[PDB]
């Protein structure tokens, strides 16, 4: 990885000795059946991984940007059910955490769910960011649900004009997808079969023996998906409901439009940083449905969205070993206690 | 030979030069510098500039 | 269709720039479209077979996707994927075949079989890429109406055709003139003969004439022409018109006397090449006239003398011949050459699995009788039938 | 070995693609793979030749890498690449030609050369890519154990074979009656001929076959068939079968009767054609099996008549004949045909460098010879000398 | 130069890899490369024609750039894109035309027409790319001095060529001794004739040689040898020497004895066979010596006894004779063949548009009057003509 | 494949190292690879039977693992395990049956049986393990194509044939010169016999001469030659070659003279030994030819100058033999030999179940028509059938 620099510095006297780490894999396939346990792995190499994502920098002031906002946003027009897009604030911060916690999710092996906000279609329209890339395949169904539909329906659909007959879904197999099979707008049509698949490419053999789900090419900086998922958004604007709609709805979504030029840096960023930080994992992955959640508010979402510059982050090399080093131990306990582990019971037999 | 100075300092050296300082090898380099005027002739005999 | 091809070229560019070793940025550009197959697929169900001899086959969708991960590739990355081509190609070769052999006179040029029918649809549209393969490159520029054009070596443009006519004869047939020919392939060989060595004829010159007329035009023609038919130089004993008894032919070869070659289209002489032998280009024809005359040799040494008497019995007959070889040309039309496997392929894959004899078709594929009433319905057939035998060609020889 | 083969599609698509003027991002694919290659190389030693005329030159790496820099290439960036190029070129022909002359009668079918030994070594294996040259293609498919497939315009079958066979005869040789041929390439001529035009014969009719061995089958073969042997048709003085004396044939052809050719696959008949002249499929077969006959005509003008008397002497020999010709067809085994090269290329390397004769090749790399022994021995080092002198033909012609 | 060649493999594996629902992915690198042109292109203006019936157009440059809709391309997409990209056929057809029939002796390895001379500007190196089509490939590394080197089916070698010498002969031309011959494309075939057999020749043996310069050397070449010349084994009428006779040939064919076939180079023996016939490699010659001859048959049958009297008349002339035909070869300088177009759509395009013959080339680019005096001009201006057919044809057949 | 296997070693070092006392310790590698194998299993559901008189059976999984807990083995333990060992056991040798059956013409190589084919299955590879058994040793070897190999005692490799060739005879058969030979299995045994004792003889000596050729090449040939074929040294009455009569042979035997083995390998002689008998070594060679002589005894005392008059008739007839028999050899193909049982428990398989002839084996699985036809076909399905049969027996006896 070019941009990290190495160098030797110091000798070895043939007198150099140390002592293998021993990091067999698995041995225990814990991934099919304690799923109590796996809930707490996560959980704890979840909190590891925030403590590792770099912090962001150089972002849009705060103010600035919700008030030019307010300009195009043309809040207050009639709607009743007023200052719920704007509880968006503390980006500043929303940002950070969406950012971290999106990483750490994926590293972590980790699923969630979304404190949605029904109402707030903004809030949803960045939604349509997030399937864009996180790999809709660690999300419990669920929230995916709610997400989907409300995008479905508020959206799309009417105000495309297509569907008026608004989507009556109990539970087929991927409500947001078979939305493709009749769609006619090939823009529109893309997204849909992209999206409901990406399924976060499952197959990796790496370095020796780390399985680490991958991600397309294309998402890494193929980004192009960006391009067309903006592409897409570039052609819906007309009829079916009242004017303080169609208006307000599609404003919002221009502002993900212009800034398009950079929500592709945003791909590119994940893209590295995860396929970076991963490399240093020796504990392997399967996915799994964890029994826990993890919220995570479009509030921030939306932020980190129109609200990331030129900025650029990586990982401290510091930093970078400092991960190792732990997951290598905890590594080296798990494995050295199973032994020990082992080794008593079976004597406890003969 | 040559090798881009900017390029260099931009793409972190992969001690090509390292090697080839090491090693001693005819090279060139290429970019803005910095000159140092000397007069002494000594200086030449004892080739400082080495 | 054009689906179809893809599938291909997605494979062999597969099966090929993929192994043991190699870095990934050399395939980044190619895993990709991979994929993006599999996706399209799964879920979807098919069926292949279930005409004469051949098997019905049933197959499904149900893959993961590829490691985009990796920097260069272990062997392991190789098997885990190797097992999952060999699915399709046993897949595409089912598939080929099964679309290899309906044929269908109203629309016999779109698809046939439930299996093609089903790729057409648009959903699976999102697979198309890289048609430099010669043959799909001709399929598009044809489907938006455009000058077309295909490379043969040897082509197979002439019927099987091999006869005579006396223009001069009697019951004995001891005193014929007229021709003999074989039309076969790309090449032309005819004879002129005059029993009397135009002894009787005015200027004491015989004019023959051979003409052939093409199914189909040749473009860019290169050509061999030489003067004598060496099939038409030696005794025989021949069936007479009427095949009631058998006359003697007892050549002496003369030079081919005013040789002119004209290749024209539709009616008009585009070349002419008056006695030029060797290497000839005709650039755009849909016939090929020979015009040539036996001379009575003005002067002649006894040997030659004794030979030619000035009254019957004729025993040594006069003829003077043509040879004419079509070694390359274009065709705005598929067709048969000797270069090419599509039409053995075709015809091969029918026999195999003893397919019925169709609506569109002769009997066994056969060329002859293909070339011979080549209707817009057989080229048609024949340009989809050998467009798929070259698809799978990329896969499956 | 594989490895080999990229050090070639590496450099065309090298000396290709990286020309004064092109833009970068038309090579950062490629460029990438170079590099990756001389890293594995520097630090290592080679050595060829060794054998008859053959020099002994030897090979150390060290080489710096290239930029990445540049929207376009400026031309002393070519020329800094083209020296580079130009040590690897002068390298791989070396590499080339010494295995491409060694042969084990063991392992006729793996490396030789310390040269080439060495480089299906795992650390070289880094270097894999771009498999689509139609020989590696059948090498690698091969290697895991599948079926093979290549292609060619006039196979070259049939070792050279030209004799007869009286099934009648006696001293004088003045009544005779048998077969006569030519088997040599892609084409066999037979001429059956019976002095008595089978006036003392069942049916007045003379039956006759010519039976050719394949020794490999041939599938998707499009075959030329037309009667008449025009090489048999003339007057020839041949020695008899003892060697003692000569005969005398005085031919005069007739059309040969109920023609039947079969295309047999182990003893089965899976093409069979009757007096079906011109273009013909044989789809899979390792035998072909021409019957035909000479039947006295029934009816005769006075002129045939008196050709065909009761009694002896015959001095006119009836003859019946037909050609055969495999234009193209595809085969699981390499040979040679009227196209390519591959036989020519280590043919001439071998004679260049005065090879000495060894223990699989026959003398001079003989067609006839080999193909009449085919073995498997001779035929594993076939293919693997083809294949690399197809690799070198990416390069060198 | 080069930079026409880039302008269409821009256009192929353009109106190829860019189809309704491939990956944009699939086409980044190249996508690219495409805009870069329609840059340095717009604003220059251009002239093509002028010259015997070809028309003059003039060509003005005024495009948008090219889009990049993510996911896969909507059919409006190419719509927009084809609609470029027929412009540019279009014109480079009339481009290469223009250039495909000026000649010129001083230097007529460069440059002609108003439009490419154009091109060689350096303004527009900025182009070219993936130099792999084999012409191409030739014409840069001749550029810088090296081995070029091309591949030919039945290459052209010959200049047609059909005679014959008698080495003994009188008035009467009842008792000759010679031989005659036919060269034409790649093959040859020569008979040697001897009316008395031998009768007082030493030993009873008649020598007789062939010998065929070759106007350039041809190198791996694979070839076919065969006893007999079919061609000259059948009764003849032939002009004398002089024309003012004609002298009656009756063959009856023997065996070819002491068959030595020497392919040489500069005067040196490179490849000798005895009487080897079949298929043989000759792998470096600029001449073919072929020595073969009669001998009187020692002991003869009653029948073959009487053909051969002690005295004359001579009344059946023993023939000795061999074909030999060059399948395939390497050749460093361009030559017509029986597979490749190029000849045909030269001598093609100037038919067409009735351009005057010029200084260089033969009037019709005859082939056999341009191989027999192939001037360093003439293959200058052959090679440089070939190679735009060869980049014509990768868009327009 | 290999899968299967394994499920047997895995049985038999099972019901071998498992048994009432030993140590855990012993086996721990071995118990878990077992356990490894049931859980695999367990879920999946088979099929196996349904041709000829062969029951269908169906298998179900659903087995407790094994107590990894226990130092020493109780008999306790043993018993619950033998228990789930005869199921596997009975299970195996229905499945190994089942696809010892099964023949194929275009796939004989691979997987038959709706039993096997889900086993090659990937899911299932999880079982490989210790692939000694000289079988399956080469069965791997040959996928990977290398250098294979077996070892026989009295090798099969002569179809029968016992007959005679009579060089000299007339419708008496009173005064006759040929041989007879029997050539079955791994011996060859050839008499020369001559009525005359060479009385009219040159240098009174009868060549004699016979040649074998084997189907496949054997190496590494321990050979007994003696000299006399004792099944040829009695009075014989001989059906004639027509079958219109009997004659009779009384021979005589002398020793053989100029004895001449001679084991040849592709025409070229390999191994040559002239009068040597007892023990040879042949180490590579397809052929066998095998040239005596009969000399007529210079010196005879009155009781052997009796039985050889100077005129007819002649009543004890002279006769030189040879007995040549291969006691081991190695073959790179399976054959039959003394040894193995493996043709016997496929042959014996087919016919308790009563199973239909196929369209690859001969009926009843013939030696000597197996051998005489040893299609690549009949080699595959001999080896998968033979690599099956020897996996059986190594729980099934
Ligand atoms: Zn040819």
């Amino acid at each position: 990885d070019v941009n990290y620099i190495l160098n030797m510095d110091r000798n070895l006297p043939s007198t150099a000795r140390y002592i293998r780490p021993n990091l067999l894999q698995d041995r225990l396939n814990l991934h099919d059946n304690f799923e109590s346990l796996w809930d707490t792995i996560t959980t704890s190499n979840y909190i590891l991984a925030r403590s590792v994502v770099p912090d962001l920098k150089e972002l849009v002031s705060t103010e600035a940007q919700i008030q030019k906002m307010s300009q195009d946003l043309q809040l207050e027009a009639l709607t009743i059910q007023s200052e719920t897009q704007f509880l968006t604030g503390i980006n500043s911060q929303a940002a950070n955490d969406c950012f971290k916690t999106l990483i750490a999710a994926m590293l972590s092996q980790r699923t969630m769910s979304l404190d949605f906000v029904t109402t707030n279609y903004m809030s949803l329209i960045s939604g349509m960011w997030l399937l864009t890339v996180v790999p809709n395949d660690m999300f419990i169904r669920e929230s995916l649900v709610a997400c989907q539909l409300a995008i479905v329906n508020t959206i799309i659909y009417p105000a495309f004009g297509m569907q008026r007959m608004h989507y009556r879904n109990g539970d087929p197999q991927t409500p947001f997808q078979i939305a493709e099979q009749q769609i006619q707008n090939f823009q529109v049509a893309n997204w849909l079969h992209f999206v409901n698949n990406n399924q976060f490419r499952q197959v990796v053999i790496d370095g020796v023996l780390n399985q680490v789900l991958n991600d397309n090419i294309r998402d890494g900086h193929v980004i192009n998906q960006l391009m067309e998922a903006l592409m897409q958004l570039s052609r819906q604007q007309f009829p079916t409901m009242p004017v303080d709609y169609k208006r307000s709805i599609q404003r919002g979504i221009l502002l993900l439009s212009n800034r398009l030029g950079q929500l592709v840096d945003l791909t590119r960023l994940l893209a590295y940083n995860y396929e970076t930080l991963m490399a240093c994992v020796t504990m392997n992955m399967q996915h799994v449905q964890t029994l826990t959640t993890e919220k995570l508010q479009l509030t921030s979402v939306t932020s980190l969205c129109m609200l990331i510059g030129n900025a650029t982050v990586i990982p401290s090399p510091q930093t970078l070993f400092h991960y190792y080093n732990v997951n290598v131990n905890f590594h080296s306990n798990y494995n050295e206690r199973i032994n020990d582990a082992v080794a008593i019971i079976t004597a406890a037999n003969r | 030979q040559q090798i881009n100075l900017e390029e260099l300092m931009r793409t972190g050296d992969y001690a090509q030069i390292t090697n080839m300082l090491l090693n001693n090898q005819p090279v060139a380099l290429v970019g803005a510098l910095p000159f140092v005027t000397d007069s002494s002739v000594i200086s030449l005999i004892a080739k400082l500039d080495a | 269709m054009d689906v179809l091809y893809s599938l291909s070229k997605t494979l062999k560019d597969a099966r090929d720039k993929i192994v043991e070793g190699t870095l990934y940025s050399n395939v980044s550009d190619l895993i990709q479209q991979f994929n993006q197959m599999i996706i399209t697929m799964n879920g979807n169900e098919f069926q292949t077979g279930g005409i004469g001899n051949l098997p019905i086959r049933n197959w499904n969708f149900d893959f993961g996707l590829l490691g985009t991960t990796l920097l260069n590739l272990d062997a392991n990355y190789v098997e885990t994927a190797r097992n999952t081509i060999d699915y399709f190609v046993d897949f595409v070769d089912n598939v080929c075949m099964d679309e290899m052999v309906r044929e269908s006179q109203r629309n016999g040029i779109a698809p046939q079989s439930d299996s093609l029918i089903k790729l057409s649809g648009i959903k699976f549209k999102r697979i198309n890429f890289d048609n430099s393969s010669e043959y799909i490159e001709n399929w598009n520029l044809q489907n938006r109406r455009q000058r077309t054009g295909f490379t043969f070596h040897k082509p197979n443009i002439f019927p099987y055709s091999a006869s005579f006519t006396l223009n001069r004869s009697q019951p004995a047939h001891d005193n014929l003139m007229g021709t003999m020919w074989l039309n076969a392939g790309s090449e032309i060989q005819v004879a002129g003969f005059d029993y009397s060595c135009a002894i009787n004829a005015p200027a004491n010159t015989q004019q023959f004439e051979h003409i052939v007329q093409l199914r189909r035009v040749l473009t860019t023609a290169t050509i061999t022409l030489l003067p004598d038919a060496e099939r038409f130089s030696f005794p025989r004993v021949i069936t007479s018109a009427d095949g009631a008894t058998t006359w003697y032919f007892n050549p002496v070869i003369l030079r081919p006397n005013n040789v002119e070659i004209e290749f024209l289209l539709n009616g008009q002489i585009i070349n002419t090449y008056q006695a030029r032998f060797g290497t000839i280009i005709a650039r755009n024809f849909d016939t090929i006239r020979l015009s040539f005359q036996l001379m009575r040799p003005p002067n002649m040494t006894p040997a030659v003398a004794a030979l030619f008497p000035n009254a019957q019995p004729f025993e040594h007959h006069a003829t003077v011949g043509l040879t004419l070889r079509i070694e390359s040309a274009v065709c705005e039309s598929v067709l048969a050459d000797a270069s090419e496997t599509m039409l053995a392929n075709v015809t091969s894959v029918r026999q195999e699995y003893a397919i019925p004899v169709g609506p569109v078709f002769p009997p066994g594929m056969n060329w002859t009788d293909l070339i011979t009433n080549y209707s817009p319905s057989r080229e048609d057939n024949l340009q989809r039938v050998f467009t798929v035998a070259s698809i799978r060609s990329m896969l499956v020889k």
